[PDB]
């Protein structure tokens, strides 16, 4: 039973966090003009339809960090190393080792992921009332995820050597 | 004219300060919403992590 609720979750987890950092629509401040990661599309600023990137240019190091948005996208690499590790339980099996080399991977990607907003929150304000998008919220569940899978896969290894 | 039968002066007049009830989460002002959630999603990752 839990054999397989953890690649179906690794593919849940992996292709649902590729789609919070594809999508430019995580803020929505004020025209209203929607932001995103990597580059915002404006609305209502003197043109019906107008998607510019933004430029961002020793506090230098987290402007870098917040233009090449490598912990968001740490995350969704070390997803899908763990998502293969999972996968050698039938291939090359009996192992009983494989499997815990998933569960690190499962858990330093939430690390990874928890980071990847505190660069993006401390950069966005460094009055003006701005949301969060549906685009935004995408990339939580990119988290949760990450730990509920880090549990079941553990939790697998235990049973093995038990 | 005959003796004043009222004195009177340039007021000052300004809006009433209501009382300004203060919300039902007003104890949650101190820390932002961010702080909050950051707090219950590390409160989450330090407990798998330590597990
Ligand atoms: O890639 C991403 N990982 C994430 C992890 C959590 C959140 C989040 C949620 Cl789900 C609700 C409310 C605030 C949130 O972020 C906070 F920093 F706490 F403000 C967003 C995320 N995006
Ligand atoms: C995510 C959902 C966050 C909800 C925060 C609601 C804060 C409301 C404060 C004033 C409440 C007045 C009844
Ligand atoms: C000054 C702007 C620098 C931008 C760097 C962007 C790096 C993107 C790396 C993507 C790797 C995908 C695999
Ligand atoms: C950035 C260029 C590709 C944009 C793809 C948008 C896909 C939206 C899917 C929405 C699913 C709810
Ligand atoms: C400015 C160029 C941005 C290119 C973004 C590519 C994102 C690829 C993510 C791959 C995740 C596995
Ligand atoms: C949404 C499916 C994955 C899109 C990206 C594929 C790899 C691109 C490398 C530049
Ligand atoms: C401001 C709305 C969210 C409040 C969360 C309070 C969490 C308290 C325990 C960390
Ligand atoms: C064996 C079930 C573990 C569930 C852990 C949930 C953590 C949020
Ligand atoms: C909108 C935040 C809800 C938090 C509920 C309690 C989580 C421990």
């Amino acid at each position: 039973v839990q054999v397989l609720l953890t690649t179906i979750g690794a593919f849940s987890a992996f292709g649902l966090m590729t789609i919070a950092i594809s999508t430019d629509y995580w803020l929505y401040t004020r025209g209203l003009t929607h932001s995103g990661l990597w580059r915002i599309c404006c609305l209502e600023g003197l043109k019906r339809g107008v998607c510019v990137k933004i430029n961002h240019f020793a506090e230098y190091l987290l402007r870098v960090v917040r233009a090449s948005s490598i912990f968001p996208i740490l995350s969704a690499i070390l997803l899908l190393l763990g998502g293969v590790c999972v996968a050698a339980s039938r291939v090359y099996k009996s192992k009983r080792n494989i499997i815990l080399g998933a569960g690190i991977l499962f858990v330093a990607a939430g690390l990874s992921n928890i980071i990847g907003v505190i660069v993006y929150i401390s950069a966005n304000a460094g009055k003006n009332h701005y949301s969060y998008g549906w685009s935004f919220y995408f990339g939580g569940l990119s988290f949760i995820l990450a730990e509920v899978i880090g549990v079941l896969a553990v939790n697998i290894y235990i049973e093995r050597s038990r | 004219f005959s003796k004043p039968f009222m004195s009177l002066g340039i007021s000052i007049m300004i809006k009433k300060p209501q009382k300004s009830k203060p919300g039902v989460f007003s104890f949650l002002d101190p820390l932002a919403y961010e702080i909050w959630m950051c707090i219950v999603f590390a409160y989450i990752g330090v407990s798998v992590v330590l597990f």
